């Protein structure tokens, strides 16, 4: 991986207090109410109008909760994360043309969730080593574009 | 912001583009698609096979806009409004393609003007790429 | 553009931050510093382990001026002018770095204020630091 | 870096055309013009208050040489950039403090010199094994960061 024995039982710890469900949801609606324009892939997802509307959106729940399940496969897999990631990447660029720049604001609202959740329990350290996954997990996904 | 100086370099260079500016900004377009696939992400729609007329058709496009925005250099705002409305509310292209697209508008100038691409040249291009740039994103939220 | 919602929602979380400024300030550097390593580039000269009073001390001159910032909201090139040609003609840190510090402000913010950290808030201050790294770098070239 | 060998080839093709030391001057003389803030490491060259005074710095001219000496004898280890770029690496973070933001901005300002000085020759898929090329040796130089 890019982490550190200290940064692995970091992360590994506080992912288990994470309710997935909440926090993939919370972190899908913050990207769409924060950067509006990822909004271009949900068109079909009802009303995003307003942040109220976005983060009370079922669909954006549904969504939130796939993508950080997804996630959490990876924190399973710290040290091949490119080739657990081999089979979406190919999905988001061939079937969904995602640009992958999504993937790094995704990670860095994440990390605001997490920050947000958590407070003090959510040191410099812990950040740090969040910062690390959320870049290699963004990276694996971009890996298979062309 | 775009100097005095810069805007006099700009309409410069700009000028000598002249009546190949449509066909610049395929060959930008082509170099973008190349240098960076990621940018394919907000053309599947389009045959991007080299020499297309869709390609070609959007690097005349750009070339026109772009030529607008020299033109009322001094007004970019209102000169380009209506295209700042599209790409934030319709288009939605992240803002980091604007600066890929910029770097391949430099390097096809500078494959094309090999006596007025000088370092002060090359530095009022930036400028006023990323000018444009800053324009057509600053509506996006 | 910092709507008239956004410039209520920045002057009542900074309101909250109150006092505690100087030390959100300083934890946000060293999030900063932990985070993203290049940063450390610029600070050569500085005991940048945790706790260090060069951090606090830095840190309480960034929080001081983003509340300079905060009440001039709607003058925010002339009040952060000086700074503006200390970080074009001085210090010369990459315009890249301004996201990196703003993310780190953000995520200091959140960590501290749990009810105030609305998605409508954080969209509000993402906007507020960008306009304040806009400024920062408006003189650069 | 990911270069197929069609690509590696376009690239030690074109090189063999190159004057390393002046297309070296050029590129470094073209960064402190183009992105003056890049000047900070280099007060010690005397003048560059214009961009004619910094293109005819004879320091800077030095300078351009090594760097474009270092790069130019990369292209032999395209396989192994990390591998041949560790020390430099290591110098320019411990030592020198210089933010390897500054290698992606040369990487371009290199291309945009290439283009100038090749013309028609720097093809689109030219430019993108050099872009490859660029990318990867600014990966390599900021790789033993800390
Ligand atoms: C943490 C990074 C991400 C992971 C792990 C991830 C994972 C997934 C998964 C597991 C699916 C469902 C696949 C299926 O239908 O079998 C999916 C679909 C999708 N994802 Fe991603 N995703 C991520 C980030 C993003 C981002 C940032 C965007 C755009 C802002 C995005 C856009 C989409 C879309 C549009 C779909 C299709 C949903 C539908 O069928 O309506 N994803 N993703
Ligand atoms: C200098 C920067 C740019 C300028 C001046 C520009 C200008 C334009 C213009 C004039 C149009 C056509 C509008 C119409 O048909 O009424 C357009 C459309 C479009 N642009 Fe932008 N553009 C720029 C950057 C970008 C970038 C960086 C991307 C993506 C990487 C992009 C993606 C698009 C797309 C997808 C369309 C719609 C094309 C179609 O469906 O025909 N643009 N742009
Ligand atoms: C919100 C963005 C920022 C604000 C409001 C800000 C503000 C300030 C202030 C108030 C000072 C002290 C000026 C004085 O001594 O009179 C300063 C100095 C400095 N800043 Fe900035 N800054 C920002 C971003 C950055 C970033 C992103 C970096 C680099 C990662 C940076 C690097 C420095 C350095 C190296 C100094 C000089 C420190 C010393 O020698 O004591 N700044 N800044
Ligand atoms: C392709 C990218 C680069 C390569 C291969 C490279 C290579 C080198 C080499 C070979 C040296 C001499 C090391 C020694 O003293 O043994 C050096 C020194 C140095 N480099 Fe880099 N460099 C690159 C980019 C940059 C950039 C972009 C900057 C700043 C804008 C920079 C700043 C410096 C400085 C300040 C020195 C010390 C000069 C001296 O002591 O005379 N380098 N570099």
């Amino acid at each position: 991986a890019h982490l550190t024995p200290e940064e692995k039982s970091a992360v590994t710890a506080l992912w288990g207090k994470v309710n997935v469900d909440e926090v993939g949801g919370e972190a899908l609606g913050r990207l769409l109410v924060v950067y509006p324009w990822t909004q271009r892939f949900f068109e079909s997802f009802g009303d995003l109008s307003t942040p109220d509307a976005v983060m009370g959106n079922p669909k954006v729940k549904a969504h939130g909760k796939k993508v950080l399940g997804a996630f959490s496969d990876g924190l399973a897999h710290l040290d091949n994360l490119k080739g657990t990631f081999a089979t979406l990447s190919e999905l988001h660029c061939d079937k969904l043309h995602v640009d992958p720049e999504n993937f790094r604001l995704l990670g860095n609202v994440l990390v605001c969730v997490l920050a947000h959740h958590f407070g003090k329990e959510f040191t410099p350290p812990v950040q740090a080593a969040y910062q690390k996954v959320v870049a290699g997990v963004a990276n694996a996904l971009a890996h298979k574009y062309h | 912001v775009l100097s005095p100086a810069d805007k006099t370099n700009v309409k410069a260079a700009w000028g000598k583009v002249g009546a190949h500016a449509g066909e610049y900004g395929a060959e930008a377009l082509e170099r973008m698609f190349l240098s960076f696939p990621t940018t394919k992400t907000y053309f599947p729609h389009f045959d991007l096979s080299h020499g297309s007329a869709q390609v070609k058709g959007h690097g005349k496009k750009v070339a026109d806009a772009l030529t607008n925005a020299v033109a009322h250099v001094d007004d970019m705002p209102n000169a380009l409004s209506a295209l700042s409305d599209l790409h934030a509310h319709k288009l939605r292209v992240d803002p980091v393609n604007f600066k890929l697209l910029s770097h391949c508008l430099l390097v096809t100038l500078a494959a094309h003007l090999p006596a007025e691409f000088t370092p002060a040249v090359h530095a009022s291009l930036d400028k006023f790429l990323a000018s444009v740039s800053t324009v057509l994103t600053s509506k996006y939220r």
